[PDB]
């Protein structure tokens, strides 16, 4: 009677999400060629023998379709939810949003309409999608407007991969970026920023690997998104559904733009001089040098912290660590928010990928954390955008495909105004 | 004769209730299969004991935590009320849009259970006061029954928001949302606090390991020896009516303080000297309680001491007596002898006596004010306002149940520190 | 009530027996770790010869 | 009845109390393990018995001191009430900053063992001078115990710094800030000082290498012989208020000197008999008692002397005649029959005579006077001094408080020269 | 229930680091390689099996903090417990003070920060720098204000090592000897001198070896410090305190220079050849031949003294010995002091380290003099200061990193107050 839909769209949705469905199929003893030698969430019964997971893939371009279709899995999936396209997204958003992922979109709410028949208990839809990106953006803002109009209660995960400040894989991310904040506040009901050069930094120092890569990153996504949905999968002193998420997360629906962070992330020989009890694993979640975002909280509020400690891990130190860590004095509270903390309890350790680098612990947490800070990102965004827009760069590529260019500033308008809003809440009163 | 029915509610109030049916069939003696080895069980067919306590949660996993637990298999299927979603810690869920469709079904099976017995003395439910299903189902349950058996009373072992250790974020909000109407439609509304349990698990036992089982087991206690002068013969009996007269000068300071004794860890136990005197010192200190509210910084408006063993009955009102002369000012003057005493018969398994300790007292009003601050501070901003707003709530439901809260501490102070 | 199981009376023994546990496993990760590098380097080392050749 | 709690405090005053302790169970016939094998005693379940004492010290070291030696199984794992910090020899942090978070605790420990009696003779305390934990915690304690208990008496087994042999720097301010109340808030502070009990230990004993558990086991047979009057029968009765006043004909003139007899070699034990004319020409030496004042620089106001064992009281009476009328300008004259004698009838273990010589003489003024120059240099140049301002404790303090040292000896001076 | 930090910043400080852990891991029995077959002031049980010291060590050369990284003791420490940087500091302050280690304080602070809530009961750091080092003086004096702007109550006992009045190693360190001493100054509780030259002499006129090393005048040091901590360390009949130690030997909070010494240094043929009575090793812990710190402490005057001792002693005896110490002329107190002897035993005897020249003894003494014939010192260290800032000489070099030389002369100033305030309170009342 409990059941997730994990839509993946796009082109780091789809990795991210063959890696997330690899550790799933892991804990789960489930084989990765489908059969069995706990899982009504994720994975159900078929009729014959095996076990699908929920989820559809949605994608253009045929190359990683392909590839899933050829790799491991291939008996995992069900031949009609790896809906692969004929052309590519080249980068643009009218050419996912308007002209082509019309093309598509029926389809994929005709599968998504056989999974939700196929479910009785449903909690919510967990999509992945990169932004700055073709594809992950417009043909995902469309599927968003049509779930919203379409199914409506049940809330959204969005967990999308915005551009990093250095690091760049494509010039026009900023344009389609904000492009989709159109359709992401209006729809969606919990974003989660996830960057990457974090990710990056965050695997050069704990990991002490000096030449990660995208597999690792999303290794390590797969495991956040494990210990997301451990409450709703297994057993745990203080469950905590994934209606707990909206009703302790979101002070306003327009405001909901949640980042994470995950421990202990160590290697193998840097647990081995490592004590790593509650207090430690605590302390270490809060640093800025372990978040999933480029964003120094030191420069913001908070206003709540879901954690999750997974593993043998006894209440009450949890408690009192609690009150340790909001005892500090360079971590600030929001005076309209004086109890933040929101801590559920799994009795389930952290199931390790083989082949992976991270070190197996009896203990974890997950700590995901609605802030103030994480506005100046959109801020710093913003600017990149006027940067462009000033000169009137690249607006051929999206004129070119029906897309009205009003739409532009009115996005950089509506985002700039949510921005003011971040302003309305850090208003010490 | 004098029978109880036993409603539970939400997580934390569906645990304690399986704490406390272990622990009072430990004391009958009654093994996991229902055979001795009507106060409170009723036969079945085989000699068999099935307790009269109706089980209703939001979401289903609880069962997998009542029936995998020991002594589980005492209750019967048809008293479970068990929905598929989950309020998840939304109040206005367990009140206006999930709970009036389960309200219904657990009406029609505590009428069922009520029934079929001659002499409701009254119910008692246990439940939560911060979480979402059980505030909101437990309220929703009290209001309907005090609208259908105007004259049994009805005891809630709620437990209150922590004061300092927090769990939610959503706490202040389904709190006032439920005093507003446990001020009105109760009458011994017992309230536990987390954080002085874990003061007492770490003060007074040592202990170093504090699962939740272990204060749902020190609150079980309690509440079976809070009502055990009545299953068992007494040289002064007494019921929940005598506390509920004794216990109240006005109809809505109904909020006590709840005491054990003796508790002693491995060497304390090895050292300690079990006498009336003892426990006596030990029960009317400050951190032998569950309420993290000093009571020094208050003065009990009345406080019943229920001894059970074999005792010397001129000794405990002795006792009371000097305990009453002695601290005279942290007592109240214009209620005479404030202090009241009842003894049992029969000891629990296990020991040679204890006492349970009910204390309604003017000390809790500082709980009635933080945790109320705590909303001054949430609702001023309309945090997290929109999802209570958006089930069907009003703004005024919100407000005037504020004043009511602050009406209800004022009143403690407005006749506090009065006399003639 | 008297006394409590609540409490944990063999805590060195849950003490040392997770030290236990985790050393074995940090151990198994190391040489699995140190297998992996090695045959990274080895086939570097064939790229490097197949290059000279 | 008349029971007497032993509060403790401090290094020395822990270990000396746990001296005490083992010798008054081995002489009372208390093993190790609280078997026999109230005045001091408590009984406890199973007919064990435990000590109604009470330790304390800033840092938690000596717990594990005082469980390992022999003899402390006996003492309640209550009454361990400790600190981590540790006052560090600094009398401002165990008397403003740090002890005054545990004194609360520790007056609520002694009210609960204070209330478990029936006649409370007084109380009895053994702490250190220089240490800031034992002057200062110590010192609180009694300032408060002495503003709750007026109707009873204050003992104190203070241990003065020697000047001499000296084992810390900061001494005299310590110790002038603890008599400066020990002089208002007390009302036998028989002092006891290391360079006595190192000659005593090396010339009267002939041993070799003096431990300091050695004479802290002369400090506690002294202690121990101080009121064995009260708990045995006796042809002339004594206790702890009849020596408080047939003793202080002051209320501030409470300083008293202790001391032992018989104390001889262990190669010359064979050798002279035990009776009460060699117990005499002991007693009265200089060079026997328990604090470095020789009495040829002074005169006494009183001296009290309790034997113990059995013999002719006539015997004891003459020579106490004796003694006072060929010594009569050790005696001020405006006084008369200045002496006093209470016999009782149980020696200690092993011998069978005893004397505890008790001594309120005007010759310890010295045992001020010099340490009065220790300050007065160390205070003029404000050494060591920003470690008493930074912690609260104003510099006015020990101004004033070395005006009362000045005013307590110039009182003495005084009494010894106003004849009659 | 009681911890203690040690940082180790420096080249010299972190050899004597590393010689002082050998000796401390010889004395617990805890093999160099981490498992074992009275510690928690010093190690901690890193949650497997094994231990980890308290302890960071500082270096922005890589040579030696390196040469550890690979010696045989890697397998013992953190290896985030060994800070490096890129290149050395060349003696002169302001380079690894104001530039070049402005960006490694940050990761060392959060180290300390780190185990400080990894500890319980912290009662004070003890650092190490030779204040010659340009990268030791530099970078601990930015520790030491770093620490003492964060954390504040907790105490600081630094144990620095000079450059000798007549021998020298470096040509400018009379330059960067005077800039650390406001940092150590107002930042800092207490001080102790340490010279080569004073323990060079004592080796070669105590243990007969003719040629020492560096390394035999770290394992000297080592002891010393073993004997310091001995009190927190294991059991005493009359024990002391850091607590403690500060506050019997501060006469007045600008005045805490202290000078130390030890005894019994003595090889074997002087060992088996030796009544070795406590009487004589007291009577010779005041020679000012074997005083570690190069002064005539006969033509100064003493203010306070503490004397711990180790192994069985007989209090008796230790009292007639301070007695008739006091008695000589020699050796004259201040009159402001009447009780100048602070005292302390233990029950541990010295521990011997295979590859020292120091034989095993049964008894112990360690004295810590706080005196005024100190002064003396720094008046020769001034005197070389002023026959270089006469001409400017190498002013270039610290100019040329952002230092503007102004601060030469207000350093200069702030250290002729204490030559001038010690030679003034050695006097009468
Ligand atoms: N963390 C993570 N990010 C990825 C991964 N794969 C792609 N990305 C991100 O995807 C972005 C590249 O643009 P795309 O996502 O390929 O563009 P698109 O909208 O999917 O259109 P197509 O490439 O045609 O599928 C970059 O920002 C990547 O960071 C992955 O496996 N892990
Ligand atoms: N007692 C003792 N002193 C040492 C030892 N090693 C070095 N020193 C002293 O260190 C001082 C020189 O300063 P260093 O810190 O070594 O030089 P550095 O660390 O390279 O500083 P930069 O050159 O600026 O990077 C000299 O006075 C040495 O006598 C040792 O092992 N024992
Ligand atoms: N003393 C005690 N308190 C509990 C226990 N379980 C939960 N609580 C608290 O009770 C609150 C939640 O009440 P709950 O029964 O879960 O109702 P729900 O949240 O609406 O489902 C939270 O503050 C929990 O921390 C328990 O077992 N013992
Ligand atoms: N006669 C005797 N004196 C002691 C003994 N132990 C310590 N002393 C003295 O007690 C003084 C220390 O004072 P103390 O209060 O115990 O130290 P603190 O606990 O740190 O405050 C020192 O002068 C010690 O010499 C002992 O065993 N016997
Ligand atoms: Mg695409
Ligand atoms: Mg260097």
């Amino acid at each position: 009677m409990r059941e997730v839909i994990s839509i993946h769209v796009g082109q780091g949705g789809i990795q991210v999400g063959n890696a997330c469905w690899e550790l799933f199929c892991l804990e789960h003893g489930i084989q990765p060629d489908g059969q069995m030698p706990a899982f009504n969430t994720f994975f159900s019964e078929t009729g014959a023998g095996k076990h699908v997971p929920r989820a559809v893939f949605l994608d253009l371009e045929p190359t990683v379709i392909d590839e899933v279709r050829t790799g491991t899995y291939r008996q995992l999936f069900h031949p009609e939810q790896l809906i692969s396209g004929k052309e590519d997204a080249a980068n643009n958003f009218a050419r996912g949003h308007y002209t082509i992922g019309k093309e598509i979109v029926d389809l994929c709410l005709d599968r998504i309409r056989k999974l939700a028949d196929n479910c009785t208990g449903l909690q919510g839809f967990l999509v992945f999608n990169s932004v700055g990106g073709g594809t992950g953006s417009g043909l995902g803002s469309l599927l968003l407007e049509r779930l919203s109009v379409d199914y409506g209660k049940k809330s959204k995960l969005g967990f999308t991969i915005y551009p990093s400040p250095q690091v760049s894989t494509a010039v026009v991310e900023p344009y389609n970026s904000i492009l989709s904040t159109h359709s992401l506040l209006e729809h969606t009901d919990v974003a989660v920023m996830l960057d990457n050069e974090a990710i990056y930094d965050i695997c050069r120092r704990n990991l002490d690997i000096e030449r990660p890569t995208y597999t690792n990153l999303n290794r390590l996504i797969a495991q956040v998104i494990s210990s997301l949905t451990a409450s709703l999968r297994f057993d745990g002193a203080l469950n905590v559904d994934i209606t707990e998420f909206q009703t302790n997360l979101v002070p306003y629906p327009r405001i909901h733009f949640m980042l994470s962070s995950y421990a202990p992330i160590i290697s193998a020989e840097k647990a081995y001089h490592e004590q790593l009890s509650v207090a430690e694993i605590t302390n270490s979640a809060f640093e800025p040098a372990n978040m999933m975002a480029k964003c120094d909280p030191r420069h913001g509020k908070y206003m709540a912290c879901s954690m999750m400690y997974r593993g043998d891990v006894v209440p009450k130190d949890v408690n009192a660590s609690i009150a340790t860590i909001k005892t500090k004095r360079t971590i600030q509270f929001v005076d309209w928010c004086p109890t933040g903390f929101k801590v559920g309890i799994n009795y389930q350790p952290p199931t390790v990928v083989p082949g992976g680098d991270l070190a197996k612990v009896m203990r974890a947490v997950c700590m995901i954390s609605n802030s103030t800070a994480i506005a100046e990102v959109f801020s710093r965004l913003d600017h990149k955008f006027d940067l462009m827009y000033a000169k009137r760069a690249f607006v051929h590529w999206y004129v070119g495909e029906g897309m009205e260019e009003g739409e532009f500033s009115e996005a950089r308008e509506d985002l700039a105004a949510l921005e003011k809003d971040y302003e309305e809440v850090g208003i010490e009163t | 004769m004098r029978e109880i029915v036993h409603i539970q509610g939400g997580q934390c109030g569906n645990q304690i209730g399986a704490k406390f049916w272990e622990v009072i069939s430990d004391e009958h003696g009654i093994d996991p299969t229902g055979t001795y080895h009507n106060v409170y069980y009723n036969e079945a067919t085989g000699g068999r004991y099935v307790p009269r306590a109706i089980l209703m949660d939001l979401e289903p996993g609880t069962m997998d935590s009542v029936r995998a637990g020991p002594f589980g298999q005492l209750f019967r299927p048809d008293n479970f009320v068990f929905g598929q979603t989950g309020a998840g810690n939304n109040w206005a869920k367990g009140h206006y849009t999930e709970g009036a469709e389960l309200i219904d079904s657990v009406l029609d099976v505590v009428r069922k259970e009520a029934e079929g017995c001659d002499c409701l003395q009254g119910f008692q439910i246990t439940h939560s006061l911060g979480g979402g299903t059980g505030s909101g189902m437990g309220t929703l349950l009290i209001s309907k029954v005090r609208e259908e058996y105007p004259d049994r009373i009805m005891e809630t072992f709620s437990v209150v928001p922590s004061p300092k250790v927090s769990d939610t974020v959503v706490e202040p909000y389904n709190a006032t949302l439920s005093v507003h109407q446990l001020v009105e439609n109760a009458d011994e509304c017992m309230v536990i606090d987390n954080e002085a349990l874990y003061d007492i698990c770490f003060r007074t036992l040592k202990l170093t390991t504090p699962t939740y089982g272990d204060l749902n087991h020190l609150v079980s206690a309690a509440m079976s020896g809070v009502t055990c002068c009545l299953r068992f013969p007494g040289q002064l009996n007494s019921d929940l009516r005598k506390l509920a007269v004794n216990l109240i000068p006005f109809p809505r300071l109904h909020f006590f303080m709840i005491g054990f004794a003796p508790l002693t860890s491995r060497g304390s136990q090895q050292y300690r000297a079990l006498t009336v005197p003892e426990l006596t010192q030990q029960m009317f200190d400050a951190k032998n309680m569950m309420c993290a509210a000093d009571p020094r910084h208050g003065r009990y408006l009345t406080a019943s001491a229920l001894f059970r063993g074999r005792m010397s009955t001129k000794e405990v009102d002795e006792q009371m007596l000097n305990v009453q002369n002695k601290n005279s000012s942290y007592f109240v003057e214009w209620i005479p002898n404030n202090i009241k005493s009842s003894i049992c018969d029969i000891p629990p398994k296990g020991l040679k006596m204890a006492v349970t300790f009910v204390g309604n007292s003017t000390a809790i009003q500082e709980m009635f004010k933080r945790v109320a601050e705590q909303f001054t501070a949430m609702f001023r901003r309309k945090a997290f306002l929109h999802w209570y707003t958006g089930e069907g709530m009003d703004e005024m439901e919100f407000t005037e149940a504020e004043s009511n809260m602050n009406d209800l501490v004022s009143e403690y102070q407005q006749y506090q520190d009065a006399t003639a | 009530l008297k006394c409590l199981d609540g409490e944990d009376l063999n805590q060195g023994n849950r003490r040392r027996l997770q030290q236990l546990q985790q050393r074995d496993w940090i151990e198994q990760q190391i040489r699995e770790k140190e297998e992996r590098k090695r045959q990274e380097d080895e086939e570097k080392k064939a790229f490097e010869q197949q290059t000279l050749h």
